[PDB]
């Protein structure tokens, strides 16, 4: 604050006084300063109290846009200076008697919640995520230990017209479970090494549909840890947490099976469908923890409206905390769009960076459109707090308090204790769904990751990724050019698992069906060093279907990951059927 | 200028007690921007100006409000408030100077028209800093391939200098940047390429296509005698090389758009983004189209008959409605050559 | 400049008080100090100075902008070379008892004690990769043609009688081309000719010399802006830059196994046939002055070790020491490089290697009593400059009490111009030099030289530079950038050198086994600025060690040049650069 404040004063009084006076000889035989003696009044004892004291704000305001104009170009590729919300996974079940044409409706849905702390409620955001049909029910699935390491599941019930509705869209219900990690993931592991399963038939309830000829299969992760690395290749107009997480764009091992069941007379499904490869290992418990229907972690997205207030410098400052937000919210989301009446134009507003450039260069038919917001802080006890600022020649001459103005914002929550619950209340999401439905909270709410990166220091790395080159080079640049976003948890685990041995690049050429070459690449990666992680064959399998699918790197290359665990057994190779018209 | 209070504040002396500083200088340079009174001009021609009445009033920032301009003394500013805004102001006047103003009294008030000379000429830049010389965040700068901090912000794709053979200078920074960074990437790039330019216009890529001839120049498949090679070259007379020729389909759906899509129209606008800021000599680029039956006219005469290389859109007299069909094709994105010729000397022997 | 901000506001002032006192409100008052005259050094010399400090430094900031963001390269270290001392030219050593002796030198030799100056003192400095020398030197250089019409040269019978040449390990003796390149025709030739040289025929009748393995000679140091073409062609001297003047590749020279073809007393010949049957010219004179035994290249770079007067506080200590801060240093004197530090508390306390080793995520995963640099500007009205540095986790602690830390200080100094410098040996390798070494000190020394940092586009033009993207370009783009970039000692030749380019334009190859995806490019002009046939070749070189380096990083680019000698001529050079994948 204040010393620093007298630092000025006596650096520029050296400064003017003596780097001034005689290190400029040239100029200084135009003045004479130390010989010429003081005026005779108080003269000079003002004005260096008045002169280098415009010295001092005019540099403490030097001190403060570096602090913000390098937080804001560096916010242009990577996106984050944002925050990330809460998020736990949610498990949905339709009543039995409402079977009669069961098609899920995915239109418009709520969300259940509950009270917490001083009275605060949630407001998840509800979901769109399409399911094609509900399941039937989950039997009581009990791993049947087999000779071959089998563990079963059985599921069935029937009380409706299931010949007609299931026949509409049952072929591609690629439709998962979930449960803990060492157990769920396992299966994980032999679901890309499934055997014929001959036995492929589910029992109980399929006297009445009486086709078997459609199949499918499923797959699932718990799609928070690894997956925010796998969330971040992608380009500069996409929601973090609204487009990928209801969109179903990741790999899974949908490995479908096609042979068909032996079973006896009377049998409308055999309890066999597991065939492995590899015994089911000791000293793992079973659980019936494998749903038959589970939807998203789904976050806070608050739906929040505002009153449009217009004046003339309104444009420049002005900072409404809205009507909502009074009563004990403590968060806000982005701005999301803004319409309304105007005097010529009904609507004329476009985002910041999608210009079409009247302003620019395009300069046909698309006009000064500006629409821009900050984050500045500056709050009375948070981290953030701002509305927005944008301004260009609309006709605010004419009208001072006229303007199309109609905004539209969402929100989280951000002041908390740290507490986990289970979404109880808020059970008016059946009302549409003329079928009921079932709420679990299937697992605990998370935090919101809002520890991004504080000091200056590795931003560096991040501006010197464009003149660096990618990171598929000698792993001490796959150690520094991974992000800190698995840091962003600082998962002790995954801390471990940053521990890789110097990667090699090799390239091969490969025969098509058709007669033809086409280039590829082969990517060498070694973990030499031993404790990655508690099973290496749970983690490392789950840690290369994230690895690869960050690994899209020209247009004309095939696919290259061969995975080398230190000699201790096995390397295991990565390709898939990559083709001229999509990869697979 | 004249015209900088005879259009400001004589028309819009309505918001005046509650205006911003901030606001206030902006809008003189949008008052006449076409030559302005720039700002940075300060150092050596102050005189001939006619700038804003601010200073005098001793006033921080976005705390003007007083409101007096007037038109004899060739000069706007002449503004002292006494016993407010003394900021930074600390110990009376001195000795010799109380003695030619005489003495602290009402000749003070044609003294400070001297004596404020040094806190006019630094409110200036004080004002610069907060609004274009180290904020703007390229949206308080606005500029139109001019303001530096486009120029400082595009200089790390590796664009300087290199705005010679392009119809248009920069101006796809607002969204192919984030894109434009990561190295030898990519096909989904396109994508955006296209969503951007026309709306209600799809996109889809093709990685590897069967591309034809490069006929080359000796057959080679005359069976030698004295010395002859087989391990890869075995063909017949024409070669196939797949390698680096995408496909790109379009689909529209308001036909104002179609009649875009032709050459004339949008074509000039991927025609010269792909072959010098995202590629480059990377690949060469097909293009192709599919639409409803087509808005096709015939032989007229010299410049404008051909639809790419086919013609329809002309001879159904028969039947109401729709039949979906591919369009047309357009040229590759290619630039290749040999130059003529034969050479005349060598490297070095080392 | 300095003093150009300085000019600035003493126009400006002088015409704000034209326009006030002569008919605004001022001239009832100020009138009467103004028509009895008032240029008073009482009031205008402090009023000017408030003034004068306050209009310069605030100004140059806003307008220049020397960015945090522009401290990133840094952590790519080329850019130690933006302090370049003069052009120290290569020294000499005569004769020393030329008989039975083979010698070894190192370098490190410091020279040249004798030259002080004015308000200048004398400067001590150093070389680098001294030469083992052999005791042989040919006195007279004399050119006789051929009756058939080629010209030819002098042999080696200097000093051979009396020695034992059988005991030396006779290979690869270069020799640096002498004076006679101020005749700017001749080490365009001389070094040119040998593209094509032929065998050896020398009668000197003593069998006591038989050599192979023909040595390569040289003389690239004359010329110092052709150089930094080559700093950035070979990125690899990340720790051969710390010296800078790399001779360990010698400016590429070869000659191949070349035998001397003998012939007994009266019969010789030294031909090039194929280069030779193009003479010399007839105005191109001949210089006995070529000898060329004994040419090693010096650098201005002299050191000292301060005293460990260190440490209490925090890095606000930025080394200014009596071994500079005396008088004889103060004006002239500066600081190079800092290295070799940190030997206080225990053995391995903060060594000064941290301050550049890390330049990823991975911060904390890094011992603890490590190192950051950072540098400032310093004395004002010449190029001097400080090292503000500190700790990174023990600076945290506030402990101040590590006390006898050693240091490791290199440092060169300023000057005026109008010198010309005595030359003589400072210091003698103890019992090698047999009789001791005169100095010629053979050319003119030249200025210390530095980078534009005076222009925006001038620095973030470099960062454009720096990866693999030549698309497309043509001659405005080439000739802008960044061979610009490479000039630092704009002459009148070098704008005439640089505007020979003409054209730049870019076909492609596609010659195949698979694929190929292949291009070359097309620039060569005029004859008068390189037109020479030696330095149309040698610094045709310089452009290819560039041209490869950016070369790929997709396996689809490739260049090939071929190029246009004069508007009559026809040139190619390369073999298809199949570099290794860069990605």
């Amino acid at each position: 604050l204040t010393l620093r404040y007298f630092d000025a004063e006596m650096r520029y009084l050296r400064e003017a006084g003596k780097a001034f006076a005689q290190a400029h000889p040239d100029r200084a035989a135009m003045l004479d300063l130390d010989k010429a003696g003081t005026p005779d009044p108080c003269v000079e004892r003002l004005f260096e109290g008045f002169a280098f004291s415009m010295g001092r704000l005019r540099q403490k305001i030097d001190d403060d846009l570096p602090e913000l104009t390098e937080s804001l170009v560096s916010m242009l590729w990577p996106h984050y200076l944002r925050t990330i919300p809460s998020l736990s996974v949610v498990a949905l079940t339709p009543r039995l008697s409402v079977m009669k044409m069961a098609e899920t409706v995915p239109a418009g849905l709520e969300v259940t919640s509950r009270p917490v702390g001083p009275g605060n409620t949630v407001c998840r955001y509800r979901t769109t995520r399409a399911i094609p049909l509900n399941p039937l029910a989950v039997e009581k699935v009990v791993m049947t230990t087999e000779p071959d390491g089998r563990s079963v599941l059985k599921i069935g019930f029937a009380c409706s017209e299931l010949a007609d509705w299931s026949q509409v869209d049952l072929h591609r219900l690629s439709l998962y479970l979930a449960a803990e990690a060492p157990v769920s993931s396992t299966l994980h592991l032999m679901m890309t090494k499934r055997l014929a399963a001959l036995y492929l038939r589910l029992p109980g309830n399929d006297e009445r549909i009486r086709i078997d000829g459609w199949f499918s299969p499923g797959g699932f992760a718990e799609e928070d840890r690894l997956w925010p690395k796998g969330d971040s290749a992608f380009s500069g107009y996409q929601l973090l947490l609204e487009y990928f997480t209801f969109r179903e764009k990741f790999m899974f091992v949908h490995l479908n099976g096609l042979e068909n069941v032996s079973l006896p007379a009377g049998i409308s499904g055999f309890d066999l469908e597991v065939v492995l490869s590899q015994p089911w290992p000791a000293d793992l418990p079973v659980t019936d923890d494998a749903l038959c229907l589970h939807c998203v972690p789904v976050i806070n997205l608050f739906t929040l409206e505002a009153d449009p207030l217009i004046i003339n410098g309104l444009e420049s400052e002005y900072l409404l905390r809205p009507k909502r937000l009074q009563d004990g919210y403590t968060e806000i989301y982005s701005v999301d769009a803004v319409t309304g009446s105007g005097r010529t134009g009904s609507a004329e507003y476009v985002p910041f960076t999608s210009f079409r450039h009247r302003g620019g260069m395009l300069r046909h038919d698309a006009p000064e459109r500006y629409y821009h917001t900050r984050v500045k802080r500056g709050v009375t006890g948070m981290y953030d707090t701002w509305l927005i600022l944008g301004g260009q020649r609309w006709e605010a001459d004419r009208m001072p308090e006229r303007e199309t103005l109609s905004l539209r914002i969402t929100g989280t929550n951000g002041q908390l204790p740290r507490r986990a619950l289970q979404s109880t209340l808020l059970d008016r999401c059946e009302q549409v769904l003329q079928a009921p439905v079932s709420v679990r909270n299937l697992c605990k709410p998370t935090l919101p990751v809002y520890p991004p990166t504080e000091d200056r220091f590795h931003w560096r790395v991040m501006s010197h990724l464009g003149t660096g080159f990618l990171n598929m080079l000698s792993s001490a640049e796959v150690l520094r050019g991974t992000l800190a976003l698995y840091n962003w948890r600082d998962d002790e685990l995954n801390h471990r698992r940053l521990d890789a041995i110097l990667a090699v690049q090799h390239h091969r050429i490969q025969r098509f069906e058709k007669g033809f070459l086409l280039r590829g690449l082969d990517v060498e990666v070694t973990l030499d060093g031993n404790g990655f992680a508690g099973e290496g064959d749970i983690h490392l399998f789950g840690e290369m279907l994230n690895r690869f699918l960050a690994l899209y790197a020209d247009m004309n290359q095939f696919n290259q990951l061969t995975l080398i665990v230190q000699p201790e057994g096995k390397c295991i190779r990565w390709k898939e059927n990559h083709n001229p018209r999509l990869p697979g | 200028s004249q015209s900088a209070p005879a259009r400001l504040i004589t028309r819009y002396r309505k918001q005046l007690p509650y205006i911003n500083f901030y606001r206030f200088c902006q809008l003189l340079e949008q008052s006449q921007p076409d030559q302005p009174p720039i700002g940075s001009g300060w150092q050596a021609r102050q005189e001939a100006v006619r700038f804003c009445p601010y200073p005098g009033m001793g006033f921080p920032a976005s705390e003007i409000k007083d409101a007096v301009i007037p038109e004899e003394s060739h000069l706007p500013p002449i503004v002292h408030v006494t016993f407010m805004g003394l900021y930074g102001v600390t110990s009376p006047l001195p000795a010799h100077y109380i003695s030619d103003i005489a003495q602290q009294r009402e000749g003070h008030e044609a003294a400070a028209d001297f004596l404020d000379i040094f806190s006019h000429r630094l409110i200036t830049q004080y004002y610069r800093i907060w609004r274009k010389y180290s904020y703007p965040a390229t949206f308080e700068a606005g500029g139109q391939d001019k303001t530096s901090q486009y120029l400082l912000g595009l200089a790390r794709l590796g664009i300087p200098g290199c705005a010679q053979n392009i119809a248009t200078p920069v101006s796809r920074f607002l969204a192919l940047l984030p894109l434009m960074l990561l190295p030898g990437r990519t096909a989904e790039g396109l994508t955006s390429l296209v969503t951007l330019l026309a709306p209600g216009t799809q996109a889809r890529v093709w990685h590897h296509d069967r591309r034809r001839i490069p006929l080359k120049t000796p057959l080679t498949m005359r069976v030698h005698h004295p010395v002859s090679l087989k391990s890869r070259p075995v063909m017949g007379d024409h070669a196939t090389d797949v390698n680096g020729q995408v496909l790109l389909q379009l689909s529209t759906q308001t036909g104002s758009e179609v009649q875009g899509w032709l050459p004339g129209g949008h074509l000039y606008s991927d025609l010269l983004a792909l072959l010098h800021v995202y590629l480059g000599s990377r690949l060469d680029v097909r293009l192709q189209l599919c639409v409803e039956r087509s808005l096709l006219p015939d032989a007229r005469l010299s410049c404008r008959p051909a639809a790419g290389s086919p013609q329809l859109g002309r001879t159904a007299v028969m039947r109401t409605q729709a039949k979906i069909a591919t369009s047309a094709a357009r040229v590759m994105t290619i630039s290749l050559g040999r130059y003529q010729r034969v050479q005349e000397h060598y490297q070095r022997k080392e």
